[PDB]
DNA sequence: TCAATATCCACCTGCAGATTCTACCAAAAGTGTATTTGGAAACTGCTCCATCAAAAGGCATGTTCAGCTGAATTCAGCTGAACATGCCTTTTGATGGAGCAGTTTCCAAATACACTTTTGGTAGAATCTGCAGGTGGATATTGAT
DNA sequence: ATCAATATCCACCTGCAGATTCTACCAAAAGTGTATTTGGAAACTGCTCCATCAAAAGGCATGTTCAGCTGAATTCAGCTGAACATGCCTTTTGATGGAGCAGTTTCCAAATACACTTTTGGTAGAATCTGCAGGTGGATATTGA
């Protein structure tokens, strides 16, 4: 089935508890909507970078130290998964 | 009936928020988006169970991250409350977007 | 001995602004440039080779780490240009 | 010369050297150095012409430093990829925020 | 007579020749002496050592005798230098410090 | 037919068995530290590739790593870091 | 005559952001390179250059520093650059 | 340090585009300069040394630059 | 505006510090040949990943209400800018001496190879066991009177 | 100064999904016997890098005046937190089909390695030149009346 607006799925309830744990008490309204703009940039150039491994590689499948290797890139050096 | 006054929740829930460790977004909706987004790069792309886990939990750190920062931001606005600029200003100092 | 991309900077510089020179510290940055690039580009090519257990850096990884590397239309251009520049060497 | 046949002013000889010099990798493919080499000509190409521009714009007949900069942060790819370089005696892009300003 | 493991030559825990191995197919450089293998297995010996004992205490602390990510977390992001050490490193799993701003707290 | 892996998990646990007898880690905190020894690992490594390099070096010695984790590691980390390198570069020679 | 408060800086921003020489006058910087220096490692030399980069490192930095520190001012309302503004700034970039 | 004077340091806030200027920061100016020069120092002589030179070259600041994600353009690559 | 500062700002212009152009001498870069290999192409075993189906309760949504935060004003204390002064620490400019980056030129010690054994580790199975997930009073912490 | 009203602790329970161990093969360190180098070590340049030494001249430090910016104190419109009811969709669990990673073979096409010949690019003279740096003369941008 066809994907489309999946951003709107990272609801609000979701981003208060990213909030909570950021240490936020008060949140403005309008910031749900100007987060979600700023994690679709920020996925979008993880996983841009990702898949271009994955080209490299001559794979169909996106793997784990694809994403790792691209975190890495962009200076977001994850530990955990390879 | 019984009533907390607002900011005492708000308060309670950033204690058992920094407490926990659990990931903040639902799993599927985010694997949705992730589909999404690469779908939009490469057609056809299959993802590791694991390779998604990753991805989450790189953004829910980014985030988390970010709302530190924007909160310091809005303290020092003399404020309490974030808000998009009190975002964009810890973007612009990170060098995120200049 | 001692050596920089000065004269080629300046032969490039030439083709695009006949009329222009170059100072010295320009040409200075100029260099310092050249070399930068040189060095992420190659860089990554080693990179990118390695993860895929390869021992050899073809211009296919220069190529990729390009798309990594460069921005936007930057990126597309580069990849152009350098490939247009292999196409005509190989024959 | 290799340059030539690629039709490039670049040294491809230097560049495959430096490459093999360079620890790289186990082995450099013959194409590399070109294709490389290419691309350091065309970025270097990218850079002049917009400094020749600034320079032309100043009515100065040779490019300096601030000539450089002008030319680097006023485009905005190249900023993203010079992002965290800083040109020696490059000075800043004019900018005066509009609060500053007399009312 | 029997062979005697690089490692334990020098005393050390870590590999040895895993790392000399890796210094090598690294493409590090062209040659490798033979300290260099040694030298850093200690440095890393001694790092993973470092934040394994901050990290059990952490455990100690929680009642609970496995250590889990959250104690590495939390050791890193205690102590001064190793959390300037990896500071720009993201532990899945790890949480947050809990930290309250001051002015959030009630009047 | 089996494709053999490797971590520095088993050396990890033989440390963290010397620190704390009591203690045990989980297969993800194992995974957290096995990252850890690596991303060092190449820090290290790639800083000593460049000293060699800036020298005109064709061999990174003992001396070179020395040197890196000077420049990568900070205050008493590298204190105590050089600390136990020498101490067993030196008995390794000698033995 | 008297030029109204503040009306200057405008004209000393204008002027300054124009330019590109140093701003910190070369023989204390170059007393100050070497003093630090000194603590650090003894009777060391500096290439005439080195002292350069160093001063064209500090001051582009300094410069850039300030760039935020005054976006932290303003964003609190203040036109007035103040020590709270350079140390969130710092804080934000993650120097400390 | 106190040789950084006031005045020039009033510059380099003017270039930053900086219109007025609490009295209190040019001594806290002065603190963030002395760390950076530190850090970046330290960094140049342990090259230097490794070098097992006795004299700080132009390239010795640069590579402790890059070091520091402060690259610099002009003395060398 | 009308005026009276003080400011920029093009227009013109004259040489010395750089630039750019020459003129030659080594170090690479290119050839010619002969080899070593890396890894693309051809199977094919088989984890792992894409998908669906169900039952179920965890939670996202949307609405009321109203506490109290953000923002708009107003005010006046005094901090930091504009200045005109007085004075000295930076400029710079040779001038010289000498610590010292840089080059050689051997060579003894440390490395790289190329094989041949000899363990140490990893990938399954067999055994354990923290501890997740629930339960329940004790203990505050809150918010209304 | 009290007290319900609630949420937060902390300890005891107990099977089970996640370690801990237990065992067998094997890919890889270890051990030797050569075949190169690598990069110190004396010797010595030619540098650049310190050091005086010596004047002038911006450029810094100061002490005045006050203009207007920061800071604090109210007030109130209304935004966003806390709550409840609703009912949708994310979770959990397992079942299957099979696309496409990876592990082996096989081997040309391609990169590596010398040994040599040619040409190019870096240096240090020789030969132009662009801006630097003042110097007028004239709208500009400010500020007071
Ligand atoms: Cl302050
Ligand atoms: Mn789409
Ligand atoms: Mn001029």
């Amino acid at each position: 089935k066809v994907l489309r607006d999946n951003i709107q799925g990272i609801t609000k309830p979701a981003i208060r508890r990213l909030a909570r744990r950021g240490g936020v008490k008060r949140i403005s309204g309008l910031i749900y909507e100007e987060t979600r703009g700023v994690l679709k940039v920020f996925l979008e150039n993880v996983i841009r970078d990702a898949v271009t491994y994955t080209e490299h590689a001559k794979r169909k499948t996106v793997t784990a130290m694809d994403v790792v290797y691209a975190l890495k890139r962009q200076g977001r050096t994850l530990y955990g998964f390879g | 009936p019984h009533r907390y006054r607002p900011g005492t929740v708000a308060l309670r829930e950033i204690r058992r928020y920094q407490k926990s460790t659990e990931l903040l977004i639902r799993k599927l909706p985010f694997q949705r988006l992730v589909r999404e987004i690469a779908q939009d790069f490469k057609t056809d792309l299959r993802f590791q169970s694991s390779a998604v886990m990753a991805l989450q939990e790189a953004c829910e750190a980014y985030l988390v991250g970010l709302f530190e920062d924007t909160n310091l931001c809005a303290i020092h606005a003399k404020r309490v409350t974030i808000m998009p600029k009190d975002i964009q200003l810890a973007r612009r100092i990170r060098g995120e977007r200049a | 001995r001692k050596e920089s991309y000065s004269i080629y900077v300046y032969k490039v510089l030439k083709q695009v602004h006949p009329d222009t020179g170059i100072s010295s510290k320009a040409m200075g940055i100029m260099n310092s440039f050249v070399n930068d690039i040189f060095e992420r580009i190659a860089g990554e090519a080693s990179r990118l080779a390695h993860y895929n257990k390869r021992s050899t850096i073809t211009s296919r990884e220069i190529q990729t780490a390009v798309r990594l590397l460069l921005p936007g239309e930057l990126a597309k251009h580069a990849v152009s240009e350098g490939t247009k520049a292999v196409t005509k060497y190989t024959s | 010369t290799r340059s030539s046949r690629a039709g490039l002013q670049f040294p491809v000889g230097r560049v495959h050297r430096l490459l093999r010099k360079g620890n790289y990798s186990e082995r450099v493919g013959a194409g590399a150095p070109v294709y490389l080499a290419a691309v350091l000509e065309y970025l270097t190409a990218e850079i002049l012409e917009l400094a020749g521009n600034a320079a032309r714009d100043n009515k100065k007949t040779r490019i300096i430093p601030r000539h450089l900069q002008l030319a680097i942060r006023n485009d905005e790819e190249l900023n993203k990829l010079l992002g965290r370089v800083t040109i020696a005696q490059g000075g800043v892009l004019p900018n005066i925020q509009a609060v500053l300003l007399p009312k």
